[PDB]
């Protein structure tokens, strides 16, 4: 039970790291949010 | 806004007995269930996690059961739409009862006509009775402009 | 009731000491095989 | 001769209805140094329950299961009343809304202790058992 | 609280008459719930006597925490006990 | 109990304390105002003592509050209001004594403030475990000067705690004695030391009525009524004297009286349908009775507010007040008001903490007459195949005992060594009695396979894939099942024998050796025979408390097991030196003695 | 606890010095010397024991200075007194002089066996002993 501070770029780089670490529906929606947030 | 967040949380994971050789497998086994699922402590949907390390305290065995327990530090990526500020989404359904959007392609937005002011009028096409364009008081069509921006209540609001 | 009202007025806290108090709350005793905790 | 594998339970304390093991059997078992056998024969096999407890306010009765949160969807995520004042909020059976009272966890305590909590609160004196 | 260091441990090196029973019990439960057996079986079926075969050779996990009356505790590997 | 249940809580402490007026309001869900219980439709009255939001009644009535049937709803309390508040029946004695020591004109205790400050310093210094330091405060010998003395004592205590910082029985053994001395002291003074006046005394009753005459004339130079005035008087005393009452118990408002008492759900308040007569219970009877008195007070106070008119009005008001007080008193304490009350269902010596908590009736425990058998073993106990079929214990199914369990379910719950029934990984129980052997075989083949129709069927907490399918199997020739005999005086009287399952007889068999231990005579006294379900319990019964390890009584070293009459006379006759055997008798008698195959290892 | 060694269960044969010394070949294998002598201390408490047997004071009982669970010399005083009075008084089993000893026995070998016996037969810590006394007073009363 802890919380800390964070910026958006850390969140995006960590979204990248989580796309990388554990490898159907979940990562599909994650690619969806990745394509929506960027661009 | 910057509605995406990542928070390093600490949880109390129950390592099943079948995986007492390596804990990592039994940790992943129930971490990969929480993904895309509402983790209510942080009040959001978990999207990402990495750096799977356990505070080494020789995970404790429940006093009558074979599955162990341990505190594990993992970093979640909950999306928090807690009425922070303006957001934006693509419309899929439109009706003179509410407007339907998808933000990030995932999360639903049902903006009723209550939070919409009267000044925008809906035209009912001859091909589909329900589906049609919700024209604004200016006269602009929103179907080509899929991107609709608003502010949130908790649900959206188009009234200023 | 006597010991009860006495413990209620003062509001006294046990950790959980004796096997009888450990039994009323449903946990294992602190004696015997319940003395230690066994870890992985 | 009477062999009891399983059968009826009690109205109040959820005990086997009226074989006797205790108050001298307990002497024998905690004499042998058999904590787990005592906790088995007395707590496990007689009356076992998983009751929710409010972790913050530390009590066991002022908890309530949440009602009409959404469609079938997810689990009814229990909350607390005595610790209370869209996702977090919830209603009551009569329709009263509440908020707060999130720290609720599972504990295992014999049904007779729940009955004792009942007959004790009817006297207004209540124990606030903590949980870690 | 304190976790007493490995250099100085004041508790008895003997597997007390109780730690043996509970170690065997919890190991039997673990093996009954489809855990890895660390020693070759010869055809024994009971999910407990397998734990006896494990303990006879000292090939068992599950270090024990001995809680001294201060509140401190020692961490003894079941290989480490006598 | 299940082994898959993951409970992660660890109950670390309980703490008692009074529940104030605001909390019984917050925790409650409904109010009970209607003295009527059931209507013509026979369904529970809304807001009534049997409200569906109070507790779900039977006949498939889902709780209004939680929207879940009687199987899953833990009951929800209620409250009933009364603006009377009457004083608590338990602290009534302690409340009355603290009132006796009150100074109404002084608004403090009758004691000298320096003595009360002394006891406050004592109870401060006993807090952190300082005994001789608690007693050293008094080695000082001397209002303003009394104020200086109080400052000396307080600074002594402050410096002492400062030196100490940088519960046990002795601490509690001293606290209780010091508080007993305090309460002997405060009840002694009749004149104020701060006010110097004589506060008006109060005289009590056993029927819960209190008051006394006004001041005397010489002291002026210097009966029963409403409880509200004494309530506010005690509240004033408590708010004006803060620190001492804080250490002694900051708040003490609603300890001694009750303003809105709670009702337990229907789950704890049933109506035993004994044949035809239907009495709800004494508990709901008494609650209904206090409810009637409450609504009567409401109507009467309405009548009084809207109005010797004051004489009769106040008379009837105080009479209804005293009925309400006497009624609450009759509820919580049955030793008053000439109907079992709560204190009398606890303290009954037939009730809780001796017949429901320490010694509970138990599942999986047979009971039968014993009879002797010399053929089995010193460990083993013979059980007929009837106890073989009627006592079962759960067992997860693994790769190498799968054959045993498949064969057990094949044999079925009517044929030893058959199994009882299956428990799924999610937690349901698939019985095996009504099934036919075709269905039982079809089910037993698909007994070791992942059947949960998802990775995590109910919700996103995924240990439901790791659990095994638990077959309840019958006892068999190695299961360790406790024996006992009431009265069980000393620990060798409750032992754990291996079961050996004999055919034919309907009387369990045990060997003679244990006859000396259980203090039994095989003449008609019978023995409880338990079965430790979980595997931890049977492991500890097999290694710690098994019979062959009970060879020495605890009182003295002298052993208690060992052979008896016939064996020992034949011993004197066999070891005697005028005996001789040919080869045949030697071999035969030896093999009768050994009997390896039934035991093994050789 | 009550001058530790144990409640009667594991303390019966300490007074039977003739029996332990009689065979002595099975008791060393019952105590498993090669596994016990490894991790427990042997020289310290045994050395200090003799100094504690010096009649003058200022040397406490070995049990108080050194715990008896791990220091394999520390044993109650009367036990030392009795084992030594037996070893000196009636050693008809114990051979001696000392040269003829080194075939199968040694006075020191037997005293080491007895020290190991006391050590291995301590009270099993964690025992609930209150109910042991309670029942040992309830039983013989009835
Ligand atoms: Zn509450
Ligand atoms: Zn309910
Ligand atoms: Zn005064």
């Amino acid at each position: 039970r802890k919380s800390e501070k964070l910026d958006k770029d850390a969140s995006s780089k960590f979204l990248n790291r989580y796309i990388q670490t554990i490898e159907e529906s979940v990562l599909s929606q994650l690619n969806r949010v990745l394509m929506y947030l960027k661009g | 806004d910057l509605s995406l967040y990542k928070q390093t949380v600490d949880l109390y994971l129950s390592i099943a007995p079948g995986h007492s050789r390596d804990p990592l497998n039994a940790i992943q086994e129930h971490m990969d269930s929480m993904i895309l699922s509402k983790l209510p402590r942080i009040n959001g949907i978990v999207l990402a996690y990495d750096n799977i390390r356990f505070l080494e305290k020789s995970a404790k065995v429940m006093y009558d059961s074979p599955f162990s327990f341990i505190w594990v530090r993992v970093d979640v990526l909950v999306f928090s739409p807690k009425k922070g500020d303006c957001l934006e989404g693509k419309i899929n359904l439109v009706s003179p009862s509410h407007i339907g959007l998808l933000i990030l392609g995932i999360f639903n937005a049902s903006i009723p006509r209550k939070s919409i002011p009267k000044d925008w009028i809906f035209i009912e096409p001859d091909t589909t009775e329900e589906q049609g364009r919700w024209k604004t008081n200016d006269g602009n069509i929103l179907e080509p402009g899929k991107d609709l921006e608003f502010v949130v209540d908790g649900q959206g609001t188009l009234a200023n | 009731c006597h010991f009860l009202t006495e413990a209620a007025l003062r509001g006294d806290v046990d950790d959980l000491s004796n096997p009888s108090s450990r039994l009323v709350v449903g946990r294992v005793g602190n004696f015997g095989t319940g003395s230690f905790d066994i870890f992985t | 001769f009477q062999v009891r594998t399983t059968g009826p339970i009690h109205n109040l304390t959820r005990q086997p209805v009226k074989i006797r093991f205790g108050e001298m059997e307990r002497d024998a078992v905690i004499g042998h140094g058999t904590s787990f056998l005592m906790q088995d024969r007395l707590m496990n096999c007689s009356d076992y329950a998983q009751s929710w407890v409010c972790r913050d306010c530390g009590s066991i009765i002022s908890i309530m299961s949440t009602i009409s949160m959404n469609g079938v969807g997810s689990a009814s995520e229990v909350r607390c009343r005595s610790c209370a004042k869209t996702s977090d909020i919830w209603q009551d059976g009569s329709g009263k809304k509440f908020v707060g009272g999130t720290n609720t966890t599972l504990i295992a305590l014999p049904s007779v202790f729940n009955y004792l909590t009942a007959e004790l609160t009817a006297m207004n004196i209540k124990m606030m058992l903590e949980v870690k | 609280g304190k976790a007493v260091a490995k250099e100085d441990r004041t508790t008895t090196p003997y597997m007390t008459k109780y730690e043996r029973a509970r170690i065997l019990g919890t190991r039997a439960l673990q093996i009954s719930m489809n855990a890895p057996v660390l020693v070759d079986l010869e055809g024994e079926t009971d999910p407990l006597q397998i734990a006896m075969k494990e303990l006879a050779q000292k090939k068992i996990p599950l270090l024990v925490r001995r809680y001294l009356p201060d509140g401190s505790y020692e961490d003894w590997s079941v290989a480490e006990l006598i | 109990m299940n082994i898959a249940q993951p409970v992660s809580s660890e109950i670390k402490s309980v703490k008692f304390g009074i529940y104030d007026v605001d909390d019984v309001e917050k925790i409650s869900v409904k109010q009970i105002v209607n003295p009527v219980l059931l209507d013509n439709l026979n369904h529970p009255t809304n807001g009534g003592l049997y409200d569906l939001a109070l507790g779900p009644y039977l006949k498939n009535s889902v709780c209004a509050t939680c929207h879940l049937d009687e199987r899953y709803c833990p009951g929800h309390f209620g409250h009933i209001v009364l603006p009377i508040p009457a004083y608590h029946p338990l602290f009534f004695s302690q409340m009355y004594n603290l009132l006796r020591s009150t100074c109404l004109y002084c608004h403090h205790f009758k004691l000298s403030k320096v003595k009360v400050h002394l006891f406050f310093c004592r109870l401060k210094l006993l807090d952190y475990g300082l005994l001789n330091e608690s007693e050293m405060v008094e080695n000082v010998s001397l209002a303003k000067d009394a104020a200086t003395l109080m400052r000396i004592r307080d600074e002594f205590v402050a410096k002492s705690i400062a030196d100490s910082r940088q519960l046990t029985t002795l601490l509690l053994h001293e606290r209780k004695k010091v508080v007993r001395a305090f309460y002997h002291a405060i009840s002694s003074r009749k004149q104020c030391d701060n006010c110097q006046s004589f506060s008006p005394n109060f005289r009590k009753e056993g029927f819960a009525k209190i008051f006394e005459i006004p001041l005397s004339g010489k002291n002026l130079q210097f009966k029963y009524m409403t409880s509200t005035e004494v309530r506010n008087h005690l509240r004033r005393l408590f708010v004006k004297e803060n620190v001492v009452l804080s250490r002694l118990y900051p708040a003490s408002a609603d300890m001694f009286f009750l303003q809105n008492i709670a009702v337990p759900p229907t789950r704890f308040r049933p109506a035993s349908k004994m044949g035809d007569e239907v009495h709800e219970n004494i508990q709901n009877e008494l609650l209904t009775r206090i409810l009637q008195s409450s609504i009567q007070i409401a109507s009467l106070s309405k009548d009084s507010t809207v109005e010797e008119r004051r004489s009769r009005a106040f008379e009837l008001l105080i009479n209804a007040f005293v009925q309400l007080q006497h009624d609450v008193n009759s509820l919580i304490d049955s030793n008053r008001n000439p109907p079992p009350g709560i204190k009398q269902i606890l303290e009954k010596k037939e009730g809780l903490f001796r017949k429901h908590m320490m010694g509970k009736r138990v599942n999986y425990a047979a009971r039968s007459v014993i009879s002797p058998d010399p053929n089995i073993e010193t460990n083993e106990i013979g059980v007929p195949p009837v106890f073989a079929t009627k006592l079962t214990y759960p067992e997860p199914v693994t790769l190498y005992n799968f054959n045993e369990m498949r064969n057990a379910v094949i044999n079925g719950p009517h044929k030893w060594p058959g199994a009882s029934h299956i428990q799924n990984e999610d937690g349901t129980l698939i019985s095996l009695m009504p099934l036919t052997i075709e269905q039982r075989t079809a089910l037993a083949n698909q007994l070791l396979t992942p059947q949960s129709n998802l990775i995590s069927s109910p919700y996103s907490y995924s240990r439901l894939i790791n659990t095994n399918k638990k077959v309840y199997r019958h006892v068999r020739n190695g299961d360790m099942l406790i024996l006992n005999r009431q009265p069980t005086l000393h620990k060798p009287s409750m032992m754990a024998h291996k079961a050996r399952i004999l055919p034919g007889e309907k009387t369990i068999r045990m060997h003679y050796a244990n006859c000396n231990s259980y203090n039994a005579d095989f003449d008609g006294d019978e023995m409880n025979m338990h079965f430790p379900q979980s595997t931890n319990a049977r492991s500890e019964a097999q290694f710690i408390a098994n019979t062959d390890s009970q060879y020495l009584v605890p009182t003295s070293g002298d052993p208690l097991r060992g052979l008896i009459q016939d064996h020992v006379v034949m011993g004197v006759w066999l070891t005697c030196k005028d005996t001789f055997y040919t080869r045949d008798e030697y071999q035969q008698l030896l093999f009768q003695a050994l009997k390896p195959d039934e035991t093994g290892m050789y | 606890y009550g001058e530790d060694s144990l409640d009667v269960t594991k303390q019966k044969h300490l007074t039977q010095f003739e029996f332990s010394a009689k065979n002595y070949k099975s008791l060393i294998q019952k105590y498993k010397v090669k596994s016990v002598l490894s991790a427990v201390d042997s020289e310290t408490a045994s050395s200090y024991a003799k100094k504690a047997l010096k009649k003058p004071y200022k040397y406490d009982p070995v049990l108080d200075k050194y715990p008896p669970s791990r220091y394999l010399g520390s044993v109650s005083e009367k036990f030392q007194r009795a084992v030594d009075e037996y070893t000196q008084k009636n050693p008809d089993k114990l051979i001696a002089e000392s040269k003829l000893d080194d075939s199968l026995l040694n006075e020191s070998k037997f005293k080491a066996l007895m020290q190991l016996r006391y050590q291995q037969s301590l009270v099993d810590p964690g025992e609930s002993v209150g109910v042991l006394a309670s029942q040992s007073i309830g039983e013989p009363s009835t």
